[PDB]
């Protein structure tokens, strides 16, 4: 139709929530088409390898997860979702690989190893310590490792929404991190993606 | 002052890519070959500032970044001239998507083949996987380069993918892997591709 881009998403996927949170922050007019709501034949036409989400424009289509949000940030420049200072931007760009490779797989391990009797219980405890041992390491900044809302916050919000549907909820016990969680969910970009 | 310290190892294709890019940027960097015995003091500091003594690692007074896709980005922030990427978001996305493919298909496997514990049957199946896709990969790199140069004839930027693939070919030969192509022109291009002055200076 008249929408600038069409984002084909899949339910309960952090890579789909990431795109939505960013496309909302940019205020780019988007049409959101949920996966599974398509014909099994068309699902193979949009993405031949069933990799979601998919972002389509008139002349271009992209579904690479490691590079999607970096494209949304460069394609729609304002507002900038990367830090303005060089040293700060060089680090966020590394923490993005850290999050994708160190913290997103643990979500899959909560879905995959939900088949082990007492494995989930051991995993919630490990993830809990990983945070509490980090709520003290990080404090005194509005957003994740920066003064402004960044791509790292989209990565994390999407991860927070998906864990929160798997039973792992962030309580007062995460204090510094819980206040950071309350500010994240207050933003309109993260709010449209949570319902 | 321009402190920049780059941790590397000899005959490491990753360290050869970053060193060549620092050379093209004319950036002030101090190369440290952690393989050499005299540099044992630096290696100790390396296992301190990186989770696994990652190689290579770009170390400054402020940060320590270790992935190739990250290092190339960081280098672009510290030294923008000349630019290594195109100007249009589509082309930049494709260059990134292509860098990931070349890293997982070739760069990661070139490092597996250098393992002294790799079984002979696996090594040979690894070299054949790389031989099936190298030509098709090189054609796409050139394809994206011709598009980006034509879309902005005045931008006059460098194609990092061409720089990375040059080292793939180089390590193909180093490891006795055949570049499967009877095309006379591809051999000429590869021939001139390995003859660029900045590439000789790196080896
Ligand atoms: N030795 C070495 N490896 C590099 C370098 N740059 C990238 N890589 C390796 O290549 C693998 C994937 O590279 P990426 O292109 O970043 O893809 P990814 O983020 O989805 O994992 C990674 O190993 P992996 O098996 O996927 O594990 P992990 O790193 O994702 O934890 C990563 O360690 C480098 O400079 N030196
Ligand atoms: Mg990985």
């Amino acid at each position: 139709s008249n929408a600038m881009v069409t984002l084909y998403t899949t339910k309960y996927c952090p890579y789909s929530l990431r795109a939505r949170i960013a496309l909302a922050e940019k205020k780019m007019s988007t049409d959101i088409v949920e996966a599974g709501d398509l014909e099994p034949a068309m699902i193979k036409k949009i993405t031949p390898n069933g990799v979601f989400p998919v972002l389509m424009e008139k002349d271009y289509s992209i579904n690479n997860r490691k590079a999607l949000l970096i494209y949304i940030d460069e394609r729609f420049p304002a507002p900038s979702l990367l830090p303005n200072v060089v040293n700060e931007r060089i680090k966020i760009r590394l923490s993005l690989d850290k999050i994708d490779n160190e913290w997103y797989p643990v979500l899959d391990q909560i879905r995959k190893h939900r088949s082990d009797q007492k494995m989930l219980e051991s995993m919630f405890k490990d993830l809990k310590e990983s945070l509490l041992a980090m709520e003290k390491a990080f404090t005194g900044s509005e957003f994740f490792i920066s003064s402004g809302f960044t791509l790292a916050d989209c990565y994390i919000a999407a991860l927070i929404i998906c864990l929160e549907a798997e039973g792992f909820i962030i309580d007062d016990e995460y204090g510094a991190i819980y206040e950071y969680k309350k500010r994240l969910f207050a933003r309109d970009s993260v709010k449209k993606a949570n319902i | 002052s321009n402190a920049m310290l780059l941790y590397t190892k000899k005959d490491d294709i990753y360290s050869d890519i970053v060193r060549m890019i620092l050379l093209i940027k004319g950036a002030n960097a101090k190369i440290v070959d952690v393989s050499k015995e005299e540099n044992s003091k630096h290696l100790e500091e390396l296992n301190i500032i990186t989770p696994n003594g990652n190689i290579p690692t770009l170390s400054t007074d402020d940060f320590a970044v270790y992935r190739l896709s990250v290092i190339i980005e960081a280098i672009e922030d510290l030294y923008p001239f000349p630019p290594m990427f195109p100007v249009f978001p589509k082309q930049r996305a494709n260059a990134r998507i292509l860098l990931e493919y070349v890293n997982k298909t070739f760069l990661q496997n070139i490092i597996k083949l250098q393992s002294p514990d790799l079984d002979e049957k696996q090594a040979n199946e690894i070299k054949m996987l790389m031989q099936r896709d190298i030509i098709s990969t090189y054609k796409k790199i050139v394809s994206e380069r011709e598009v980006n140069a034509e879309s902005n004839p005045d931008a006059q930027n460098i194609n990092v993918l061409t720089l990375i693939i040059t080292f793939v070919f180089y390590y193909f030969i180093k490891l006795k892997i055949s570049i499967p192509t009877k095309d006379k022109n591809i051999i000429k291009e590869i021939k001139e591709l390995l003859s660029e002055p900045n590439f000789i200076k790196t080896i």
